[PDB]
């Protein structure tokens, strides 16, 4: 019993958790460099 | 076949025995395994559990909250959506 | 980008997983699982209910906000080189609040009809209260979203209209019939929404 | 007797009718509308023409009203599983394809109001573009009637 | 789908451009123009309608330069007003609009420094709309070296100089070669983004840079046969972006006659009507003139859109030929040559 | 290895400071510093050698586990409960360090700034300006201490690396030159250990 | 002898054959509309000869009708399911067929009419590319047929 | 007596009333603090003025306030699922429309305060176009003050 | 004996099968389409000469209903699941595949048709190269067919 | 009966007012801090009054702290459902709000501050519009204390 | 005995095995397809030597097909997990490795063919690049194959 | 004797905990990194003042790593859910709000030492505003500590 | 010769990694006592995802950095002084994996 809560929440903890990581990572990995001053040179 | 682990008329193992009236007796079967029809042998068959991956309270819960947060994201797209300007006017 | 892929990767992890699951629930036999009538059952027809009447009106609101937000940014866009704009373009702006009170009107009435059933059990709640939550939830959602996309329609055209009369004054009111035809669908969504509620009794 | 959650789908089917209908004509009006009012800038004269394309999504949304009412004066707490399908075919089949003919009546309305206010013989094009459009919701809505109705 | 977010950030200025237009001359404001005698009358007539009092506090002795400066300081104000209020979905498009600017400046630039000039001598010539961010290249004006590595620097277009012009390309060619070499680069990058803008805006905004960029094309061939450019040259220049790419700017780089370009021009209806439509014979209309009269067409049709920001674009295109038409009108007017002066453009 | 020679880090600032005659710089910097970095590592340094001499084979089962009383010092957070102590009177010894080190950081931070404003009320530069440098190089230093300490672990981390690449060089390589005949296994050995030679230099 | 459920893949097949087939035709019917709409401005003659690709969008929309009609009117209250599956595949088979076919008789349509208007001899090469494109309407049409009556 | 979960509807009843209403007047604040800074450079005066579509946001969460301190005190352990839903509706009910209100303040305001600027007749027509978008979070209110008292 | 929805993969099978080849040869035709018909402008004679690219993915469609009417003719009541996921397996094999050629036959269709207006020469290398992109629809039959028959 | 996992509701409530309200607080302070710093150049003595928005989104991470801790001294092992399930609707109640106003906070800062520098008229409606950008952050925190202590 | 959804694993890794390189060898196709074709106008010559990336694309396709024959024909309703598993392993292993292969010889053959038109050093060079790309096909043949032998 | 699986979320904790303060801190570093990077070409001499925002970024990983050793010595086998969740919390109040603090820091590190370089007043300002942007990651702490300890 | 410090500064994270697969790897066992096997779990994300941020810190500042050394060579100080609160995200991954690793 209580296994549905189990699933339940490490499913959507993970699932959180996960997402969490996936976007910062995507924001962080996708972050301007901003070395504007030799892009062009 | 039916498998639960704790058919009992105790509410910290479930409440699954249920009293309409003032009762003397208590009883739990840790573990409750049970075959009455189409048996073969002295094995039991495949056993459905009394607990899957979610339950009434879950699905309330979920369909509130996995709904709200398709609601929730709306607001977060547009907030997220705002804008500044890069210039002032002459 | 990041919110398109966000929405995107999660749509479709989603339906993969649902695609995998109905595989697998199928080809183990496990169709006693995925037991809908389950879940319709043992899902409290409160819930259903009440869904049913915030969304009437959230969904309705929705619609008008969006509407007149469409609309009245044109309105002030254009009444900047044509003054005259504000009063006859207000009609674009009644029109997306009709449309939410095609939603109030609409969630008062689901609202009441909602009553305490007394009962946990499927069969001592019985099918005319089961056939209430549904019902209800149907009724909110078919005028919360009709609402949704007319009030979208009306600020859409209510726009057109404002930006044309900046132009050209003559222009409004022969325009103007295309409000009419959107906001004939909030109300086909608040008729459907009444033959919906029609039938219904909780207790 | 049926089960307690008979008339789920059916509901269901009565909502879909109407909301993807409402869906339909509400973009096939609102982009229809767009480009009236755009156009009529140039020529005054062509609204009386060029409301033709919202006529025509008014009907896609009259086709949502039809099969929702039909469904939803179907409904009962003792309806049959069996039934209770069917209206939800139909609820989807109008409602769908209502949304696809208002899909293309908004899409062409717009075009052709362009179009005919340069060029006034598109209108005869426009009407029977709009045709081959429209009657996609009148599909939908034969296929909902036999379906609702039976 | 779109309309369903544009009005969010942009509903106002799209009420405020259309308003904007309403505010130009219809073809019976100029066919009224053009019934008087002296620009005193250019004054009265204008004084009607939105420019008004765009000549009170100015001199007595009024001339036609005046006149066409103060219809750009009208035309330019009435863009930096949109400019330094829109948001960035918008706001880099109003800057790509500039930038047909900004490259003739940057031509000023680099003639001023090539001939060893101060740049800051220029500036007042420069066109408003192309008004560099930093002034410090202007500044330094040391070397043509150095306004090079300013430029790459102090602006934004750094990034179209790198793809067509080095550091020695810069002295060796041209300046109206680097002008054209710039112009294709700017404007298949513009279509490109444009591209990015999908639905409405891609819609009825490429249409006009498709147009362009034959434009460009036709343009550049006949005026080149008397010239050095070879037919590598005048390939080179073409934009890639207009209906022309597969085939026709191919066979505009082997013509070598203007029977030539006609028989490219032939293939295609839109510009079939053109080449037909001025033979440039005594008392015609020049072919120039009637690509001025097609492309008012296409910017009138851009309007015909709702939710796009073609507009703008088509906005600062047709009030730029409001202002040509006021001058040349003003023109006709002053040196009394009237018997032209039906060669203005209409526009609405 | 890394205490140690950070250790000989804060002892060569002493000699530095003596040879630009700052007295301020020893007596508030080096001596609160030595001590914090001291009390800290001296406690974790014994534990390391007595375990390796107070524990065997037969003491292995149920032995206490080093970074848990480590940790716990530093917590002040013992619960009298869990691991068994490694040595009589050590709860005095790890509460006595641990406030000790505690200590230094006041003297540190702030005691330097007050001398530095009162030599320059009496000689008759900012109070504040002062503070806010003085702060920031002595947390800087106390952070400094864990961050460290830890930086040495590179050392393992390269160790274990290069062990590894080159196990899997061998394992990969070398292993298949190996052969049950003469001739065979002579030939293949010599062209295995020349590819293998190319990989362990790259 | 047969879940009173099974019905629903069968119904699911109906909506499904009416539905994307719409979808098909709705698309179809947009893209190359709004091709003749703009075309219809430089070669006014044409819209009479460009209405093909609306006309065969059209014929995709019939398809779905037909295969829907023919599945709705052959559900019944106990059916068997793997004769309610096979409606699902039928239903499916034409409709997204016709979705297919509808996406290439939109985009042939488009450039189809606005080349013509550029190059008169190409009416007989696009009405030669709209038959393939169209004939994918007919092959799902084929399969749901066969499995819709198995 | 009643499930354990019951409460826990109600509660996100009072959580969504303060958090989506939070959202639209934070959203409706935001445009209008923007518009007010590009309109004050060259109208600084008007400010005072210019003000409305902020205090008029603020009211919106003023509703959101209002019915999840309702919700709040009307939460309980043993409280019934029909309460519990009735709160969670009227939740919603005030939280996405306030939420939806906001928006429509937010960019009305910075739209009305730009155009003000502009042009003074336009002030009263931004204050009347910002009580309709005020009204719509008042219907929210009116439902969830039905629905927390039901 | 037979699991019940033993006939569901069999179906699917089919229909898949159709379905994306219907979805290759429907992109194959609409990216030919479209490169035939912007080559045509200056190119008369290349209009019927170039259309192998649809005719190419003509085929893949038939790769489809082959497999589709194999399977269909072979679906029943009995169907030992074993069979069932056979078929599936082929049809989503010809399916994806028919959908990659169809992928293929597009881009090599409109770069080699582009291609064959700049360059008469190209045209024996755009035949090559859509060989090469066909085969993968009959490497797709291929494996379909022995699925489907084992 | 108390349940176990009881505390994650509670917890979630603690933690999700600290974090959204950090998150909140981080926004708010990131774009008025790329306001301050932008527009400061021009202006050295508008830093020691431009502070101010970065000092209002500090006040929010404030509101979450207070409530975090409010929940985080109010838990206990076995807690019941119902006051575990406040502790989540004021942890977000809070939390969420906090991130709203945080959202605004940042876009009047940004705005405002940089606008003050060419008109210091700005700076006083700044102060105004971030009150009203603040109290989201109170109503929050109202909401928050009344829910953890019912 | 064994359980009776065991065929379908090893039926999904035949579909994989073609399915997979199919995607692999049109992609490797479709870019090397685009690099000729815009090659031809400038260097009608190299048109017949650019064929290799094309076959290339081919040998991924067959590399899939032989593992989809080979898993094919290795199926019985009996089948032991273990031997449908390693048949599922066997699928994806060639498929995805010839997906990755094709991904390889698609870039390589676009940017390689185009390079060469502009250089003839180049040929010497990209062959070894494409060589180097389709050794990944290979490597996954030689998986599948070693997995699907167990 | 109480759950097995508890570990878990405790577990979780500190993870959360370290990942995303390292998460923020690198954020936080990267983006001041940037910003000193390019400022330092225009102003070599303020590279050892602009450090200041990478070291308060790195002190953010100094509060995750605490909040995780503690953590993660106060876990055991037998762990109460209670205390797991207690530390799951506290991961995500530090790990999270740290996150907040790391994206404050990095925003306004960058622009505050780009604003610095044009004009060294701002150094000030860039401490003000910085410290409001770390003090976010102290309070996240305060909260986890406050956490799992209790 | 100098500018390869970011390379190999990327570098000791991938070795934090191993370090830490390697001592869980060794630790493992069938039937793994549930704690024991979380403990596990806990270090090789605390691990490998912080070595993740310190991958992006270091690439980011790495990336800028040098690009910024070329143009001003006294930037070659700042950089490395970066590139130790950049690094330090994957040592202290490791600190609390080791940890996990022994609880």
């Amino acid at each position: 019993l209580e296994y549905s809560v189990v699933f339940n929440l490490v499913l959507w903890i993970m699932t959180g958790l996960a997402l969490a990581v996936i976007i910062t990572s995507y924001n962080i990995w996708n972050m301007d460099p901003g070395y504007d001053s030799i892009i062009y040179r | 076949s039916f498998h639960c682990e704790y058919v009992s008329s105790l509410s910290k193992k479930g409440s699954l025995l249920v009293t309409n009236v003032p009762s003397l007796w208590q009883m739990t079967l840790h573990n409750f395994q049970i075959q009455a029809f189409n048996v073969t042998g002295e094995q039991f068959s495949y056993a459905s559990d009394c607990a899957g991956f979610f339950s009434p309270g879950i699905w309330m819960g979920l369909l509130t909250t996995l709904f709200m947060l398709f609601i929730f994201t709306y607001g977060l797209h547009m907030i997220l959506s705002l804008k500044t300007m890069d210039r002032f006017d002459d | 980008t990041g919110l398109e892929l966000l929405y995107l990767g999660i749509f479709v992890a989603f339906w993969a997983c649902m695609i995998v699951v109905g595989i697998c629930y199928t080809i183990f036999d496990l169709g006693f699982r995925f037991d809908v009538a389950w879940f319709l059952t043992e899902t409290s027809p409160f819930m259903w209910s009440n869904l049913g009447i915030g969304l009437a009106i959230s969904l309705s609101v929705v619609g008008a906000a969006w509407g007149i937000y469409i609309t009245g940014s044109s309105i002030i866009g254009g009444g900047v080189k044509a003054p005259r704009i504000k009063t006859k373009n207000l009609v674009s702006i009644i029109f997306c609040e009709a449309v939410a009170i095609y939603g109030i009107i609409m969630a008062i009435v689901i609202s009441n009809m909602a009553e305490p059933f007394s009962a946990t059990d499927p069969k001592a709640i019985g099918h005319r209260n089961y056939h209430a939550g549904y019902s209800m939830f149907g009724a909110g959602l078919t005028v919360g979203l009709s609402n949704l996309f007319c009030g979208v329609c009306v600020g859409i055209v209510g726009s057109g209209a404002a930006l044309a009369d900046a132009q050209n004054p003559s222009l409004f009111v022969k325009i103007l019939i295309v409000e009419i035809f959107g906001s004939a669908i909030g109300l086909f969504g608040v008729i459907v929404a009444i033959l919906q509620t029609s039938r219904v009794k909780m207790g | 007797n049926n089960p307690e959650y008979s008339s789920f789908f059916g509901v269901m089917g009565a909502s879909s009718a109407m909301v993807f209908s409402a869906m339909g004509a509400a973009y096939g009006t609102a982009k229809s509308g767009t480009g009236i009012a755009a156009m009529s800038v140039m020529r005054p004269e062509l609204i009386m023409k060029s409301i033709i394309p919202v006529v025509m999504a008014g009907i896609i949304a009259i086709y949502g009203l039809v099969v929702a009412v039909l469904i939803a004066n179907s409904l009962t707490d003792g309806i049959t599983l069996y039934r209770s399908f069917l209206q939800l075919g139909a609820g989807l089949s109008v409602g769908l394809s209502g949304l696809a003919a208002g899909f293309a009546i908004g899409i062409v309305g717009d075009a052709g109001v362009r179009g005919t206010a340069q060029q006034p013989r598109l209108f005869v094009g426009m009407i029977l573009i709009l045709i081959f459009a429209e009657v996609l919701g009148l599909y939908g809505l034969i296929v909902a009637l036999i379906l609702s109705t039976k | 789908f779109p309309e369903l977010y544009f009005n969010v950030d942009n509903g106002y200025l799209e009420g405020l451009v259309r308003g904007l237009k309403a505010g130009v001359l219809s073809q019976a404001d100029y066919l009224n123009l053009v019934q008087c005698e002296t620009l005193e009358d250019l004054k009265l007539h204008l004084q009607s309608t939105d420019y008004g009092n765009f000549l009170a506090n100015e001199a007595s002795p009024l001339t036609v330069s005046v006149i066409d400066d103060k219809l750009k300081e009208k035309m330019v104000v009435e863009f930096r007003h949109m400019r330094n209020h829109a948001y960035e979905p918008l706001a880099s498009f109003l800057d790509f609009i500039t930038y047909s600017y900004m490259i003739d400046n940057v031509i000023l630039l680099i003639t001023g420094t090539l001939h060893q000039r101060s740049i800051a001598e220029l500036v007042p010539k420069c066109h408003p709309l192309g008004s560099f961010e930093q002034m410090e290249a202007v500044n330094i004006a040391q070397t043509p070296a150095e306004l090079y590595n300013a430029i790459l620097v102090d602006t934004p277009l750094a990034a179209f100089f790198q793809d067509c012009i080095s550091e020695q390309d810069l002295d060796e060619m041209n300046i109206e070669i680097i002008r054209n070499t710039l112009y294709k680069a700017y404007l298949e990058s513009f279509y490109k983004f444009c591209t990015l803008l999908g639905g409405t805006t891609a819609d009825a905004m490429c249409p006009i840079l498709e147009f362009e960029a034959d434009r460009r094309a036709f343009i550049i061939t006949i005026n080149s046969f008397g010239t050095e450019l070879s037919k590598e040259d005048r390939a080179k220049l073409f934009p890639h972006c207009g209906r022309l790419y597969p085939e026709g700017l191919a066979q505009l780089a082997r013509a070598d006659d203007y029977e030539q370009v006609k028989n490219v021009a032939d293939y295609y209806p839109e510009y079939k009507l053109l080449f037909e439509g001025a033979g440039s014979n005594p008392g015609d209309k020049t072919l120039e003139d009637r690509f001025f009269e097609h492309e008012v067409k296409l910017n009138k049709l851009a309007f015909l859109n709702q939710f796009h920001f073609g507009v703008f674009y088509a906005f600062v295109k047709l009030k730029e030929q409001e202002c040509r038409n006021i001058v040349w009108i003003a023109e006709c007017i002053a040196q009394r040559h009237r018997a032209k002066i039906d060669n203005y453009i209409p526009i609405f | 290895l890394g205490i140690i020679h950070m250790l000989f880090g804060v002892s060569l600032s002493l000699f530095n400071h003596i040879y630009f005659k700052k007295p301020l710089n020893i007596y508030f910097g080096f001596i609160p510093e030595i001590i914090f970095m001291s009390s800290l590592f001296g406690y974790l340094v014994i534990l390391i050698f007595y375990k390796w001499t107070a524990y065997d084979a037969h003491s292995s089962r149920n032995a206490p586990s080093l970074l848990i009383h480590f940790i716990n010092m530093f917590l002040f957070s013992y619960p009298e409960s869990g691991n068994a102590m490694l040595y009589s009177g050590q709860k005095g010894i790890q509460c006595f360090l641990i406030v000790v080190a505690m200590l230094c950081v006041p003297w540190m931070l702030l005691f330097k700034p007050l001398i530095l404003r009162h030599q320059y009320l009496r000689k008759k530069f900012d109070f504040g300006d002062t503070m806010v440098h003085q702060a920031i190089h002595t947390i800087e230093y106390c952070l400094g201490c864990i961050s460290n300490t830890a930086s040495y672990l590179r050392l393992w981390a390269l160790s274990l690396a290069h062990a590894q690449l080159s196990e899997v060089l061998w394992t990969m390589v070398i292993h298949i030159g190996l052969h049950v005949r003469s001739l065979a296994g002579g030939l293949g050995l010599f062209f295995i250990f020349a590819a293998f030679a190319t990989l362990t230099v790259a």
